[PDB]
RNA sequence: AAGUUGGGCACUCUAAGUUGACUGCCGGUGACAAACCGGAGGAAGGUGGGGAUGACGUCAAAUCAUCAUGCCCCUUAUGAUUUGGGCUACACACGUGCUACAAUGGACAAUACAAAGGGCAGCGAAACCGCGAGGUCAAGCAAAUCCCAUAAAGUUGUUCUCAGUUCGGAUUGUAGUCUGCAACUCGACUACAUGAAGCUGGAAUCGCUAGUAAUCGUAGAUCAGCAUGCUACGGUGAAUACGUUC
């Protein structure tokens, strides 16, 4: 067969996505995602590439992910897929890039620095 | 300065419910906030067998004022309030008037409240009124 | 009363109805109720005279009474009397390690 | 605590084992900080350098939550306005 | 099954040029060389204060680079033995010969 | 209130004296949570009398300062500054109302 | 006092631990590493000399 | 069992050199120019993210107690070794921060995902002991290899059903572990019990424009021993920005 490929990176969580045509069926490191990510029932938004690009679908899923917790790990899914569909064919950049899906929003946790204590807040002041 | 879109809610394919979760999503713990909310769905969708969107759009439109005011010494002015701040207004008076019910469970007070204003009752319809009482009492000295 | 000790609660679960008595906490619960092979299940006193053999027998095997206020009274008259460098500090609100009394109103100081 | 088991300074021990045979003496200038109780130090009365000077005591039977590392609370009246 | 070494430099080119000239010595009388395999170059820190007495909040950071640089070659001859032990400079490396 | 003074041991007549004379100003408004004073002595070789003080305020603070030969005259200056300060701070303000439209 | 504390630290002990290792150059006792035995401010004082790497500055 | 074995370096990842974002390019606008808005592409489009960096001068700012040093003074001492106390006492206030005042909760049992650093007689692996602390030997290791290590929050079912509560664990004392000869004044930590106020805080007042605030944990220095501190790392994840009245 022929597995298209996209590779996503958010929040230490790399998404080596082995997309391939077929049915559409999830294996987060040889394991379905549904039980896996706490809790979680937000997987509608993860097949967004199917929601809006070559809609409905589907193409079959293998994926090799690691790093971080579920969220940014559940966000490299998108860039993995969409980058894999632009790899499939950039025909639908005009419905992908209208939803972005290639902007790996590089925001992260900034360094720690003076004043920052158990939660990030500027100090309290002296008074009277 | 723009305002932090929610894509949809992947429950109901809605939007408003997420806008509300983020006010309930204490500690960022959406798991427990969407927990207590889904509980809210089955419970209220049991009592008076209906949908959320019916009691939701109903009761969210029953407390939602169309006016409120502001100061500027401080002179308090009447203004047609803008809509998204009016949305988060209904959301906020809703939930903040909710928890003070003196009731134990996560959800019963909530459904009690939306069901309250669903029949044009409840203190959030009341504050809607007093807003609409000060307003048009606030026309003289400020308009 | 009821079986022994002091003031068994009413319609409270065994695993903490025990914890009320003067000198029962939590691990003590699973101990003394396991020594009669019972379960509470769930918030409430659920006893008959059946397991009363073992819940009445086990409870006699410890000093769950004012004798622990006696033996306490002995420990304190002991510590205070000797010289005692911990008999002055028996009152300040200090354990054996000192406590650097600066913030103390306190729960353990007047 | 101690690691199985009790210890003593042992240069005081060289004193007590000396004064232990005859009609036991009851006068001691000493240091008595790292020396814990045991019943050969009896027959003898202890005045320990308190932090400034030495300070006697009649040794007595009830001495179980006690030891000679110090028995004069050295903060010296008190330090405080109120009493105990 | 070949020579393997570990180089640690605190200026980030000498690893590369030293690696390649000693590679030249290594393939002169030999062949079958695996390259300068990069290792993550772990770091350090020293949270130093910009003061003498007080003002603890106004501080600053010195740090350090600790690079590891993993180089091999297979199929020895005693002339590439000398390729190891013929040229070592610049010796700021932590050169360690192995097999 | 907060009184640390270097190269000198404080006494008590100065306390009642200075702090009572400061208390006279509850004409306006006292408002007396904090009152930090400050001193030092400093060879010149005529050689000093430092008289420095804060008299902080609701939502703001202040400074009065003086150096003298002597603490009585030198103090009448930490006062008869703060007076004029507090006075103004209250005048101020702006009421001359005036309808609009 | 200071000059004889210098001799206090380097003469013998009774046992392992009633002993300190302050900084060599300055006599700064507190807040000093055991890696180089160099105080808070001696390293800055000799960091600018740039003898060692060392870096200085601001990537972390 | 297993990226372990043989194989492959494809791919994440890996440390060095390479462009790419420079109003660069297009449209509008504008004294045409400076320049503003939008568009295109792009991952980044408006000094991209953040740090490094603090002009002239003000505070006779802090520092002789970092270091050196002008003047003064001690020198059988203000210099010195030695043991013990003590720098930690508390009628008091203040400031600082940490922790509860609970059912999104509390407790039970099963389960998943991080990053970053450190390690030689130092990181301690299993197996073994025990309520735990901890100890038995020693697997592996100058390290992308062996250890610290296991992640925490979450999630899973159970129950608790609004109490001064299964909240709270202060307190006091009982009993063990580790440290250094040394735990009284003065190290924490381990099981027992005891279970205080406190049911969200008046007047007052502070931080914050988004991965923020808010929130859960990890590890480094100091280190025989010792962190509600600091530092660094992450994982989870909001409302508000009309307008500059004031």
């Amino acid at each position: 067969q022929v597995e298209y490929r996209g590779t996503g990176r958010r929040k230490n969580s790399v998404a080596r996505v082995r997309l391939v045509p077929g049915e559409g069926n999830i294996t987060v490191n040889n394991r379905d995602v549904r039980e896996y990510l706490p809790f979680e029932s937000l997987i509608l938004d993860l097949n967004q590439p199917f929601d809006v690009t070559e809609t409905k679908g589907n193409y079959d899923v293998l994926v090799n992910v690691h790093g971080g917790g579920f969220t940014g790990q559940a966000q490299a899914i998108r860039h993995g897929i969409a980058r894999a569909l632009l790899e499939a064919d950039p025909e639908y950049r005009g419905s992908l890039k209208r939803a972005g899906l290639l902007t790996r929003d590089p925001r992260m946790k900034e360094r720690k620095k003076p004043g920052l204590k158990a939660a990030r807040r500027s100090p309290q002041f002296s008074k009277r | 300065v723009p305002k932090r879109d929610v894509l949809p809610d992947p429950i109901h394919n809605s939007k408003l419910v997420t806008k509300l979760i983020n006010k309930i999503m204490l500690d960022g713990k959406r798991g427990t906030a969407q927990r207590i909310l889904y509980s809210a769905f089955d419970l209220v969708e049991q009592r008076s067998g209906r949908d959320a969107l019916e009691v939701f759009e109903e009761a969210i439109n029953n407390i939602m004022p169309v006016l409120e005011v502001k100061a500027r010494s401080n002179y308090q002015v009447p203004v047609e309030v803008r809509p998204e701040r009016r949305t988060t207004l209904g959301l906020r008076w809703l939930v903040n008037y909710a928890r003070l019910r003196g009731e134990k469970t996560m959800e019963d007070r909530l459904a009690n409240e939306i069901l309250d204003a669903a029949n044009n009752t409840g203190g959030a319809v009341k504050k809607r009124e007093d807003t609409h009482k000060m307003a048009e009492a606030n026309k003289a000295f400020a308009h | 009363a009821r079986i022994a000790g002091v003031d068994i609660p009413r319609e409270k679960r065994v695993v903490i109805s025990l914890t009320y008595i003067y000198g029962i906490g939590t691990s003590t619960a699973q101990k003394i109720l396991e020594e009669a092979n019972v379960s509470a299940d769930t918030r409430v006193k659920d006893l008959t005279d059946d397991e009363l053999g073992r819940i009445r027998e086990v409870v006699d095997g410890y000093k769950v009474e004012g004798d622990l206020r006696r033996e306490t009274n002995l420990n304190i008259k002991r510590l205070m009397e000797i010289s005692s460098y911990r008999g002055i500090r028996h009152r300040r609100g200090l354990p054996v390690r000192g406590q650097k009394t600066k913030n103390n109103a306190r729960t353990r100081k007047g | 605590s101690i690691k199985k088991g009790p210890f003593v300074d042992e240069h005081l021990m060289k004193k007590v084992e000396a004064q232990e045979g005859s009609e036991k003496k009851q006068v001691i200038k000493t240091w008595s900080r790292r020396s814990t109780i045991f019943p050969n130090f009896i027959g003898h009365t202890f005045a320990v350098y308190d932090g400034r000077k030495h300070v006697p005591v009649y040794v007595t039977e009830d001495m179980v939550g006690h030891k000679l590392g110090e028995f004069a609370p050295t903060r010296t009246f008190k330090g405080h306005v109120a009493d105990d | 099954q070949k020579i393997r070494i570990r180089l640690k430099a605190y200026d980030h080119r000498v690893i590369d040029q030293s690696a390649e000239k000693i590679v030249e010595t290594a393939k002169r009388s030999g062949a079958d060389v695996s390259g300068p395999i990069p290792l993550p170059t772990e770091k350090s820190v020293y949270t130093i204060i910009r003061a003498v007495h007080m003002y603890k909040d106004s501080r600053e950071q010195f740090e350090q680079r600790t690079h590891k640089r993993l180089i091999d070659i297979v199929n020895p001859t005693p002339k590439t033995v000398d390729a190891l032990m013929g040229l070592n400079l610049p010796s700021g490396v932590d050169i360690e010969i192995k097999l | 209130f907060e009184i640390h003074g270097d190269n000198l041991t404080i006494t008590d007549a100065i306390r009642n004296y200075i702090e009572e004379k400061i208390g006279k100003l509850e004409r306006y408004f006292n408002d007396v949570p904090n009152a930090v004073a400050h001193v030092k002595v400093k060879t010149y070789s005529n050689s000093a009398t430092k008289i420095e003080v804060t008299i902080p305020l609701k939502n703001v603070t202040l400074r009065a300062e003086e150096r003298n030969d002597d603490l009585y005259a030198g103090i009448d200056l930490i006062n008869n500054k703060l007076e004029r300060q507090v006075r103004k701070y209250k005048t101020r303000i702006n009421r001359k109302s005036r309808d609009r439209g | 006092a200071k000059t004889s504390m210098v001799a206090k630290q380097q003469k013998k002990q009774k046992y392992a631990v009633r002993e300190y290792t302050r900084c060599e150059r300055c006599g700064r006792p507190h807040s000093v590493y055991r890696k180089f035995k160099l105080c808070r401010i001696c390293f800055r004082e000799l960091a600018y000399k740039g003898q060692i790497p060392g870096v200085r500055k601001a990537s972390w």
